[PDB]
RNA sequence: GUGAACAGCCUCUAGUUGAUAGAAUAAUGUAGAUAAGGGAAGUCGGCAAAAUAGAUCCGUAACUUCGGGAUAAGGAUUGGC
RNA sequence: GCAGUCAAGCGUUCAUAGCGACAUUGCUUUUUGAUUCUUCGAUGUCGGCUCUUCCUAUCAUACCGAAGCAGAAUUCGGUAA
RNA sequence: GAAUGUUACCGCAAUAGUAAUUGAACUUAGUACGAGAGGAACAGUUCAUUCGGAUAAUUGGUUUUUGCGGCUGUCUGAUCAGGCAUUGCCGCGAAGCUACCAUCCGCUGGAUUAUGGCUGAACGCCUCUAAGUCAGAAUCCAUGCUAGAACGCGGUGAUUUC
RNA sequence: UGUACAACGGGGUAUUGUAAGCAGUAGAGUAGCCUUGUUGUUACGAUCUGCUGAGAUUAAGCCUUUGUUGUCUGAUUUGU
């Protein structure tokens, strides 16, 4: 907990996210979800 | 964004306004021609199916079926083509055009009703506007009544009344062919 | 928040992702990553690069069900007649015979 | 920046240190601009001052009309090529370095700007806004 | 845990990016309920 | 074998496989590399480094003791089948 | 090199806002001299690069007093390294 | 890192260090002042510089991931698959490391100086000063921040039997 | 001796850019036999196409796991 009550404007601003990235951090991720990836890729040699 | 809806069965039209990204979001990434179920856009239109027919972005440039893209481009346009009326024999003008894929930049989405959902939309289903003109060519009267080349048209031509204040008149076409 | 696409490869560029190249003629080229970006700088031709959309589109790879039929049609038949001309005496005179 | 720069400018990656030569993208007669200083930039042992989009530099015309050569005039930077990043998250870069010669108040010497212009420059200097075609 | 990216609108009347989206990096820390196992009382002394 | 080649690189014959060894891979080194944007602003000074390069064709200034300058400069080309 | 005291003048008028002659009392030791005390069985006897710290006789920045300070700008001075 | 019973956990804080800096724009305001020419500032806001401490989602750099692919010369009868060329060469390249080339963060109380004052004698008057006293600076002391005295210290756990 | 630990295996995630093999009416073309072609036939041909966004690699400081396999008391020292 901060040791003072900042007025700042910068503090006080009441954020609200629109979108939180969720693509892989282990590479140049392209897809938020498996659902998204499945959507865009089409059907693969594994799969159904 | 503004929705311009037509019910091509009554010849109705009325515009609707929708200020809700989520309620809008349905039409995004949809092209011209793709069908769109209704309930997503409101509760009024539950079931109602919409065909997407075009629209204008802010700046007013029009969509053009089959460009794909959800952006603007500048095309060469010719005779017999949308978003262009040639001013001179064999003239083509190079004009900006908006894509056929719906984005949040559209000021207006043009829409057509294809199936009427479970409820009535006021200025649309409830009102029905008559077809201005009637059949003028010979066989066309014969087909807008189904008559066989026996029945004689001259009395099946349509007749539109009008008044001159105290003279009520009558004027039928001029059957060609 | 618009997701963009890669103008070499065709992948979705979610936000803050990859680079953006404003070419001399003001044509703009959005890349999702340094791969497309270098192939692109290398005057490589996306149609010859297997993993690209543009490739696959032109080689008809795994589209399968988009060329499969559908069910999108209507059924009307509503009389309106002709304005000024009695839309009343235009269905009773429309009894036909054949 | 400074004089005639109405507005502020969020920091953008310095791309042209002193000695850089940018294409001159107006119609004044000048073909290139040789950067000799950067306006409103500070001091550090051995740091070269460096300009970025929408910066005012002092320059000379190394290759241009003779009436534009052998003298120091102001200029404004309009295209980068060193990748910078906007607050909307995008790293972008032009294909060349390019500014246009201007007076201290930030008025153009010539009357067209040939080529695209970065928005962060258009925003910054009005008469540069005017003479633009494609911005960004 | 790590970091991801965020997109949100900015509320900063005066800024060029007022009412425009910004993209911002964030860190995430894993935060399962702490459990209380004791209290400890301190007193003031002239040695602290 | 490649290639203009007694070059470099790989091979046959022959001959070696000697050079304290193990475990780690901190700073600083020695030797080998790369680096966005800028391009000598560094420095006594471009020191170091980078750039260039083979061949075939096209093209080639000043000046000169007429022999040269000259691979001047500047360009295109080059695989496989 | 730096800082004073006297105050004849300078400053339209007005010694001392800002200055200041003839004189005169000082401080400093990045000047140069004077000396020759230490080192001649050797204290690496230009400058730059780097990097720390210290002085203040303060260029900037904080807060002040003063003006021949209307404003703007400037100048003199204090506390200040 | 030996020795202050052993061992473990949680803490205190002496002393020492300490840090932030400067500019501009908008607005005030074409306002105060001025015949005119010109022409400010406090409050508010947005950015910046120089400095510092981190950090690696993003972008960029790095490449023995010798990871995938490509190429020359040769050697393994060919094929598959490979060896060698002080890491043979080239394109991409994850992870790590990393950059004002990238992002994020850099605290608020008091006491004071100069100075302007209060009350006020000395000196019936007068004086900020003698007693007493108010306001006050990039100063100082704290707050915060970094060590933690290996001879400063507290609380607490468990403490060996063949 | 248990939401134990490890070695493999699996699944995710990632990197490359389409494996080997086979097939083909793709292929500038080329030989060979005759029964000299109203696709004559048998092969060969850089490359191309299909099975095939395949194959390979993927923690060595990525994520994960109902499977498989194994491991689970050696040493030394300390007391107010
Ligand atoms: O050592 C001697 C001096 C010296 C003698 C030299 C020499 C250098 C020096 C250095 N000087 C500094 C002070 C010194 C004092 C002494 O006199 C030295 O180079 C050759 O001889
Ligand atoms: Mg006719
Ligand atoms: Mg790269
Ligand atoms: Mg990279
Ligand atoms: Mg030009
Ligand atoms: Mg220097
Ligand atoms: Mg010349
Ligand atoms: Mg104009
Ligand atoms: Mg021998
Ligand atoms: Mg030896
Ligand atoms: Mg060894
Ligand atoms: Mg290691
Ligand atoms: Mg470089
Ligand atoms: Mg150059
Ligand atoms: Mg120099
Ligand atoms: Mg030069
Ligand atoms: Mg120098
Ligand atoms: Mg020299
Ligand atoms: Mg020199
Ligand atoms: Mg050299
Ligand atoms: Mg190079
Ligand atoms: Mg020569
Ligand atoms: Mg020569
Ligand atoms: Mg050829
Ligand atoms: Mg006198
Ligand atoms: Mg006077
Ligand atoms: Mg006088
Ligand atoms: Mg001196
Ligand atoms: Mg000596
Ligand atoms: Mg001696
Ligand atoms: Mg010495
Ligand atoms: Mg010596
Ligand atoms: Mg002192
Ligand atoms: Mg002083
Ligand atoms: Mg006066
Ligand atoms: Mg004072
Ligand atoms: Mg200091
Ligand atoms: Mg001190
Ligand atoms: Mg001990
Ligand atoms: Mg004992
Ligand atoms: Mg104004
Ligand atoms: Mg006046
Ligand atoms: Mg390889
Ligand atoms: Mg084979
Ligand atoms: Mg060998
Ligand atoms: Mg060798
Ligand atoms: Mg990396
Ligand atoms: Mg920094
Ligand atoms: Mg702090
Ligand atoms: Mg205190
Ligand atoms: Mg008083
Ligand atoms: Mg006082
Ligand atoms: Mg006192
Ligand atoms: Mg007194
Ligand atoms: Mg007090
Ligand atoms: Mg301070
Ligand atoms: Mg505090
Ligand atoms: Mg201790
Ligand atoms: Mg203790
Ligand atoms: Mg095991
Ligand atoms: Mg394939
Ligand atoms: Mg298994």
């Amino acid at each position: 907990k901060s040791l003072y009550t900042n007025t700042s404007r910068k503090a006080l601003e009441e954020v609200s996210l629109k979108w939180i990235d969720t693509a892989s951090k282990f590479g140049k991720g392209r897809f938020q979800t498996p659902a998204e990836k499945h959507a865009f890729m089409g059907t693969l040699k594994k799969d159904l | 964004m503004k929705l311009n809806i037509s019910y091509p069965v009554n010849g109705s039209q009325k515009t609707f306004e929708i200020d809700d990204e989520h309620r809008i979001r349905v039409f995004f990434d949809k092209r011209i021609g793709q069908e769109v179920d209704g309930e997503a856009v409101g509760d009024e239109f539950k079931g109602y199916v919409f065909k997407i027919s075009g629209g204008n972005d802010k700046q007013g440039f029009p969509m053009k079926q089959g460009v794909l893209l959800p952006t603007r481009i500048k095309l060469l346009l010719t005779k017999n083509v949308s978003c262009y009326r040639p001013r001179r024999d064999g003239e083509r003008k190079r004009k900006s055009v908006r894509g056929a894929i719906v984005g949040p930049d559209l000021a207006v989405l043009a829409l057509v009703i294809v199936k009427k959902g479970e409820q009535e939309l006021e200025g649309l289903t409830d009102t029905t506007v008559p077809k201005r003109l009637g059949p003028k060519r010979a066989n066309n009267i014969r087909k807008f009544f189904g008559l066989s080349k026996e029945d004689d048209v001259r009395d099946f031509v349509i007749r539109r009344e009008v008044t001159k204040g105290e003279k009520t008149y009558t004027k039928a076409p001029k059957i060609q062919r | 928040m618009k997701v963009e696409i890669d103008s070499f490869s065709g992948a979705k560029i979610y936000p803050g992702r990859g680079t953006l190249f404003v070419r001399g003629d003001s044509k703009i080229f959005r890349f999702q990553n340094s791969k497309s970006a270098s192939l692109f700088k290398q005057r490589k031709n996306p149609r010859r690069i297997a993993w690209t959309v543009l490739f696959r589109k032109h080689h008809k790879k795994g589209i399968t069900e988009e060329v499969a039929k559908k069910r999108s049609r209507k059924t009307v038949k509503a009389q309106r007649p002709i304005t000024g001309a009695s839309l009343d005496l235009i269905k009773e005179r429309r009894s036909l015979k054949p | 920046s400074g004089n005639g720069a109405q507005g502020t400018k969020f920091r953008i990656s310095l791309g042209l240190p002193v000695g850089a030569i940018m294409n001159c993208a107006d119609n004044s007669g000048a073909r290139n601009l040789y950067i000799i200083a950067v306006k409103g930039s500070g001091s550090r042992l051995n740091r070269l001052p460096a300009a970025s989009l929408g910066d005012m530099v002092m320059a000379t015309v190394k290759k241009g009309k003779p009436e534009l050569r052998k003298k120091v005039m102001p200029a404004i930077v309009v295209r980068q090529a060193k990748s910078w990043r906007r607050r909307d998250g995008v790293f972008l870069y032009f294909e060349d370095n390019a500014g246009v010669i201007a007076n201290p108040k930030g008025e153009m010497k010539g009357s067209a700007i040939t080529g695209p212009v970065g928005k962060e420059c258009a925003d910054l200097w009005p008469r540069v806004a005017s003479n633009s075609g494609v911005v960004v | 845990a790590g970091m991801t990216t965020i997109v949100r609108d900015l509320d900063r009347p005066g800024s060029k990016f007022h009412k425009r989206e910004v993209v911002e990096a964030v860190t995430v820390v894993d935060t399962p309920p702490v459990v209380v196992v004791g209290v400890v009382g301190y007193v003031e002394t002239p040695r602290g």
